[PDB]
């Protein structure tokens, strides 16, 4: 497992809608 | 003060003044580099930056390189901003101020930084050692102020008046119309600098071959080799240098560089070997020198050498048009040697 | 001296320039690191290396022509330089030893030797370089789970797990004719315009490139590799730039060039500059700048890379750079904008018009694939003088103000505060 | 705080005029005599304060000998004032040897500082 | 150099409230100590406003 | 293992064990010095200090020097408290612990400081590099650990077990009765050491002449000169060294030193010139080598040399006595050279 | 604070005898397994107080390949205790892997320090 392989955050990552409204 | 230029449809341009001086002509060893780092600042006419930051504000940058015999000053600008840059460059090339209290803080820390970052790499040290041991106190000299002698501002000014002069000068810029420069130097202070004498050399510099040196650097080992080349037969060493450095011959995956530094009337064929260990280097250089001394046919690289030489040129001051047709063979004769890093394992000159 | 483009099966472009006399002809494939999956990373690297070794040995020995290459994210710029009077031979070699046949090239012995050489090269790059490493890490952390974060070199685990079949499969899924062009930068006029289209001189594998399911995204992150063994420090901020083919490329480039580069150990750089450089120079804070705003066909990156020497004073360097970026988006002097315009003009002039034909050929290939037509620098100069303070204000109000950042550095970063001391201070609470 | 550019301008204007010079030179001489610092062993090129960074740049430009001599004079003055005495009438600083050695190293740096503070606020021009 | 760490009256407060590298694994008891400090300060304030009207 | 001593009536005495090893026999470069610094600490039987401070409480001192080929361990004590000191010295000479974990902090700083002091003086560096050029990587080796090669704790242990052997050892003393040592080396740990091999070289060390080196060290210049001297004719160089270093001859108000370093069979005649400047050295050394080649009669210094040689001797392990009688004349021949400091000013070997 | 020399003495005395060993070693393993650090990732060569000077020397003496592993273990432990979870029952420390590597580097240093601190209060000797 090389360092570039970012661990799976999919459990905690926000859904596929970016965050351009979450700042609000 | 003969000038030359070339016209270009492209709308970016740069002008260069090629002072025919540098390390070779320095009376004291560590003055050429310090002068060059002392060059673009604090004119008597206009301030060091209060009237040179306006160059960047106006769309162009300044650069003053160094070499073995060229104190080159360059400036890249747009097409419509030429006369101001010619005037500023002539003003800096006017031995203007050389203020005394602007050396202990301005350039010396820069000189120390430059020396420190240029001495870590053993390649540069090998080049310097090879030049010094091959040319003595003639062409060769320490390219960098290492502080071995105290050099005084009087000596800097003396060197500047020795080299910066109208007769021993040359100006060339690209993408600039010829008439503008031909009539703009005369409308500038470059018509007023005293006429010194051309510091060129009539005959070849005296060379010394056979001797070797060594040091005890802490790091990767390097085993430089050098040859002296004269102007009469300089094509063969260039074609051989490119033959070695390329992937055409098997001696490619171990050598580091095989450049051929060019002077007015001669040069030093160099090459390098370097590795992390201190045992592979010995065997590698042993087989390299054995095979070179064996004598290799060299013609089937002429086209590659011609292409690399042509693509190498970017300056208007084209070097002499070498004749790449009278190359038929090669057999190594007598050479030189420098060893850097560890010495206890590197081979001596006798058994090489 | 005008670039010509067309569309006859395979796109052929030409930037004639009888100034230089080093003719170059090659291909610019519109795929690379971005067009390939994480599990098989260094396939492009291996292609480039097998070429650059064995084909070099072939060409120099036979004829006179030195072949180069480049891969950045989605190029395989297999430019083959030559003499002005030797372009037909270069094209014949390129079409006889790159597209086909690949049997005389992919011998197991040559492939294995190149594989071990690539392993050694990537290893010592990992152990020696540093700014490039942190830049690659910045890409890999900005685009997690996206076919753009994977580096242009690869990982040893991904490098070792591929022999022949994967290489050939990628060749047949990306070396097509739909997204492959020919570039003839140098001093050729129309011989390349007609000789590329010949009885058989054409790339194999007709079809189309397999379209990626997802293109690109962004999210704030950190990848720090804190190790006190290394002497200096390394950091690289980042804010999502503007993709190519957008009415924001040049305004972003100017917004990056305002602050500009800086080398603290040069007599000709400390004296000049703008506010942050002076306020740093009063003490000793930093040792290098690089304001870079890189852009790609999917998304671009506006970055800020340094490699300092002081270790206790990281926080102050970051705080000052952030306050200066806020100053950029709140209020800019007209003279600053004018100076930036002039500097960026000269920088573009140097970059696009460097004497080396290979750089021009690669950039022309990039633009012709992405833009669809070359943008001659005359129009760039015409449209660059129109950039005005209001436009930059508007652009920075979008890309910069309170937008997620990504940083990634290797070295003695430990002094750097983690996230809320480098993110929630891009507005300084008084705009 | 008050720059020596303005002081130098006022001084040159006063000195150039002959009648005003004849009016103000004697009072200046008598003032500096009654100033009460020649006797205790001070040159006027030291009394100027050392808080402004321009002063730091000025001192950093001095040669070795003058800095050493200045150090000796200032410490001796410290001690003599501590004693409450004055120096003997043999080492009183004579009038003809109150040379300005430090003024040029103030003006040379003051000009650069002024043009630095000015050139930042330049305009786009035409 | 950042004004937070330069002025003395603020260089003091920086090292105690603005930059003090507490350990990673803190639980609520040290937060409870901070609670105690604030309880002390509100006690002092209300005591002043108490003695303002106390014989 | 032969013990030799002489009795004296004085109330202080010295016992020294002279291991026939050092920088000449080191397999790696920076190992011999570090071992010598590694010697008196952390025995397995008695502690590193807790049972060697009580040596001071008893009234004796400990020293462990290093030289070209002698790892001398000296202990000076009163007349009576001998058996404890022979016990402790033999226990140290038993490769007892050589603790790997207590070497990165014990002897590395000491070795670094010693190297710094040694390299500060250009005369010592000139001597070292003269040995290196004349004797190659046989006899010639660096005397101090400069970190050029990575030396391993296992390698230190291997060298210790290579040299700390019974056969290749000598014990001497004076102001101690022969009857004490002659038996005290038997009921002691020293009599159980393994019998290694005679590391003594049989034939003369291979000497190389003519080659010269140069370094660009900062500081006052110095210009060493050397001559390889064998056992066949070693009297002449000793008498000439004393003739130059005395005040008998005019070539004496300028030479810094002229010491001869004595070996088992070889040795290297040396003579050094140093000065503050970088120009007086040139003329001085030119005149020295100019008139030394002429040939000077040397007989009227034999008596002074005899006195100096006699007063030099202090130990039972005295250097082999020499017959100062067949010393008639002298004439220099091929030699070896080193220049340190500024290098451009100091003359090259060709014109010397 | 309580030196490891005394611990070593008591441990050897307890473990050497057969009956006390048979009565005491069965409960020690259960005690360790019930303790807690085993699952959260701590090796006992880390949990000790590591601030007093003799432990400081011991830490200074450790080879690299164990110091790095100790750093990883302690930071991961900090994280897991921060998140209030426990490590999954696949990356715990096995029973046979809790080997003491740091003990000798404490015993040797402690012996040296104890037997040097006593050496100053020496007597006339007889
Ligand atoms: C406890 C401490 C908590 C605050 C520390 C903090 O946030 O530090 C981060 C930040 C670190 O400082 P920095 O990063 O060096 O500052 C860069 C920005 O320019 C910082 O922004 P700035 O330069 O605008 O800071 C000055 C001023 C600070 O406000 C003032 O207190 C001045 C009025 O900023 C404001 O927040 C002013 C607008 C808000 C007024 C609200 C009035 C409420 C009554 O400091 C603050 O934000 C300080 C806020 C102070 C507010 C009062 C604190 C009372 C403490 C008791
Ligand atoms: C009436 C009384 C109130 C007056 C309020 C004046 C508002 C401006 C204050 C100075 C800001 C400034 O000076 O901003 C103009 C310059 C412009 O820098 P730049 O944009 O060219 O940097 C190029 C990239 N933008 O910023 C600076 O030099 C910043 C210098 C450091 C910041 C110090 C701020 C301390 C005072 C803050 C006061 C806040 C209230
Ligand atoms: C030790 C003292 C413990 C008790 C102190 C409690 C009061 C201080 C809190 C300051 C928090 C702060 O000032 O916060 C500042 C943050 C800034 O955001 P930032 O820090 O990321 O910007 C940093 C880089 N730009 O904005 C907020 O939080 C906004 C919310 C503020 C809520 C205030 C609530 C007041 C409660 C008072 C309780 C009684 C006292
Ligand atoms: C006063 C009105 C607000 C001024 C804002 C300002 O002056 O803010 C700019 C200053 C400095 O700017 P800087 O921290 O970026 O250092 C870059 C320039 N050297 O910072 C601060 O004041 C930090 C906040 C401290 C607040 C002090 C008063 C509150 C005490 C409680
Ligand atoms: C933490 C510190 C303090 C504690 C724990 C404390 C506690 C108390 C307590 C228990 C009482 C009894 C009141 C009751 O019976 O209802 C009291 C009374 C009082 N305290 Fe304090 N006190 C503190 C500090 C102060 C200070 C600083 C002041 C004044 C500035 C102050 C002023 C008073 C006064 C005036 C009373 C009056 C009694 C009352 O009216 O009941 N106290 N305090
Ligand atoms: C170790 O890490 C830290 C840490 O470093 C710090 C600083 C704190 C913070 C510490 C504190 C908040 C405690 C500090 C408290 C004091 C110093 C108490 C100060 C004492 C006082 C008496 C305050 C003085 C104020 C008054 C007397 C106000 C009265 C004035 C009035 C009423 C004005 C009246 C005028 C009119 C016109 C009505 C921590 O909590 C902490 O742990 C996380």
């Amino acid at each position: 497992k090389s360092t570039y392989r970012t661990p799976n955050f999919d459990d905690v990552l926000k859904e596929n809608n970016d965050a351009d409204k979450g700042r609000s | 003060l003969t000038v030359s230029a070339r016209d270009a449809p492209t709308k970016i341009s740069t002008l260069a003044v090629k002072v025919h001086g540098g390390s070779r002509y320095a009376t004291k060893d560590g003055v050429a580099h310090l002068l060059n780092r002392f060059n673009f600042q604090n004119t008597n006419t206009r301030s060091a930056l209060k009237l040179v930051r306006e160059s960047e504000l106006l769309g162009g940058t300044f650069k003053s390189t160094l070499d073995r015999e060229y104190i080159t000053l360059k400036a890249t600008f747009l097409k419509d901003d030429l006369p101001y840059y010619v005037n500023a460059l002539a003003d800096v090339l006017y031995k203007t101020a050389f203020k005394p209290h602007e050396l202990t803080e301005s350039v010396l820390p820069a000189a120390r930084y430059d020396y420190a970052v240029a001495e870590q790499c053993p390649v540069k040290s090998a080049e310097d050692q090879l030049y010094a041991i091959t040319f003595r106190k003639g062409l060769g000299n320490p390219l960098l102020y290492d502080g071995v002698e105290r050099v005084s501002l009087q000596d800097i000014k003396d060197f500047a008046d020795k080299v910066y002069t109208k007769e021993n000068l040359e100006v060339s810029g690209e993408n600039v119309v010829e008439a503008d420069l031909k009539r703009f130097v005369d409308e500038s202070l470059l018509s007023t600098l005293p006429a010194g004498k051309s510091l060129v050399s009539k005959s070849e510099p005296k060379f010394f071959l056979g001797e070797e040196n060594r040091v005890r650097f802490i790091g990767d080992s390097v085993a430089a080799i050098g040859i002296p080349v004269n102007k009469a037969s300089l094509a063969q060493y260039e074609v051989l240098a490119n033959y070695l450095t390329s992937a055409l011959s098997e001696l490619s995956g171990l050598i580091s560089s095989a450049k051929l530094d060019k002077f007015t009337d001669g040069g030093l064929f160099t090459l390098f070997v370097r590795d992390q260990d201190s045992a592979v280097v010995s065997s590698n250089i042993k087989k390299i020198v054995a095979d070179l001394k064996k004598g290799k046919d060299l013609s089937p690289a002429i086209n590659y050498t011609k292409l690399k030489n042509a693509v190498q040129n970017e300056s208007v001051s084209s070097p002499i048009e070498l004749n790449f047709d009278a190359v038929k063979d090669f057999k190594l004769g007598k050479f030189n040697y420098v060893a850097v890093g560890d010495v206890s394992n590197l081979p001596y000159l006798d058994e090489l | 001296a005008e670039v010509t483009q067309l569309s006859n099966g395979i796109v052929v472009a030409t930037e004639h320039n009888p100034s230089a006399h080093t003719a170059s002809v090659g291909v610019v494939f519109g795929s690379g690191a971005a067009n390939e999956n994480p599990y098989n990373n260094g396939v492009s690297n291996l292609w480039k290396n097998i070429f650059l070794s064995k084909e070099n040995s072939a060409v120099a020995a036979k004829e006179g022509l030195a072949l180069s290459s480049n891969i950045s994210r989605d190029f395989q710029s297999y430019i083959v330089s030559s003499l002005p009077g030797s372009t037909d031979k270069s094209l014949d070699f390129l079409n006889q030893s790159f597209i086909q046949q690949k049997a005389n090239l992919l011998s197991s012995s040559n492939f294995e030797a190149t594989k071990k050489s690539v392993l050694k090269q990537v290893q010592d790059f990992e152990e020696n370089d540093h700014p490039n490493r942190v830049l690659e890490h910045l890409h890999s952390t900005a685009f997690q789970n996206t076919p753009l974060s994977l580096p242009t070199r690869g990982t040893l685990e991904s490098l070792e797990n591929l022999v022949v079949a994967d290489l050939e499969s990628f060749a047949n899924n990306h070396f097509l004719n739909s997204n492959a062009v020919v570039v003839g930068t140098g001093n050729i006029k129309h011989e390349d315009l007609v000789n590329s289209i010949e009885s058989k001189n054409l790339s194999l594998q007709t079809g189309t490139k397999p379209v990626l399911k997802k293109k690109a995204a962004f999210l704030g992150s950190e990848v720090r590799l804190r190790d006190d063994t290394l002497p200096k420090a390394w950091i690289s901020l980042a804010v999502e730039g503007e993709p190519v083919n957008s009415p924001n490329y040049f305004v972003a480039k100017l917004a990056a060039q305002i602050f500009g580069s800086y080398n603290a150990f040069e007599p000709a750089s400390r004296l000049q500059g703008i506010k942050l450089l002076d306020n740093i120079q009063e003490y000793q804070l930093c040792d290098n700048f690089n304001h870079f705003s890189l852009s790609y066909k999917d998304s671009g990156l506006w970055g800020f890379s340094t490699a300092t020497r002081n270790v206790t004073m990281i926080d102050d360097l970051i705080h000052f750079t952030l306050k200066q970026w806020n100053r950029l988006t709140i209020s800019v002097t007209d003279t600053e904008v004018e100076r930036a315009k002039s500097l960026l003009k000269l920088q573009l002039g140097q970059l696009y018009e460097s004497g080396n034909p290979v750089n021009d050929a690669n950039l022309l290939g990039a633009e012709v694939l992405i833009k669809g037509s070359k943008l001659s620098l005359g129009e760039a100069f015409k449209k660059i003088d129109a950039i005005t303070v209001k436009d930059v204000k508007a652009w920075a109000g979008k890309r910069l103000w309170d937008q997620d950042i990504a940083i990634a550095g290797t070295g003695q970063i430990e002094g750097l505060l983690d996230y809320m001391r480098i993110r929630s201070d891009m507005s300084m609470m008084r705009w | 705080p008050q720059s020596f550019t303005s002081i130098a301008r006022i001084g040159d204007y006063i000195l150039k005029s002959p009648v005003l010079s004849k009016l103000c030179v004697p009072v200046a001489n008598q003032f500096i005599n009654l100033a009460g610092y020649k006797k205790l062993g001070l040159k006027f090129d030291d009394l100027i304060a050392e808080e402004n960074p321009i002063m730091q740049t000025a001192l950093r430009r001095l040669p070795e000998d003058e800095s050493y001599a200045r150090a000796y004079r200032i410490i001796r003055a410290h001690q003599t004032e501590l004693t409450h005495h004055l120096l003997p009438r043999n080492e009183w600083i004579k009038a003809q040897e109150d040379v300005p050695y430090l003024l040029p190293y103030i003006l040379e740096a003051e000009a650069a500082a002024k043009e630095k503070d000015e050139l930042d606020n330049i305009e786009v021009s035409k | 150099m950042a004004f937070r760490k330069s002025n003395v009256y603020l260089s003091l407060v920086n090292s105690y409230i603005i930059d003090s590298p507490q350990p990673s694994s803190i639980n609520y008891w040290w937060n409870m100590g901070s609670l105690l400090g604030l309880c002390l300060v509100i006690q002092i304030v209300t005591g002043i406003f108490m003695a303002m009207h106390y014989s």
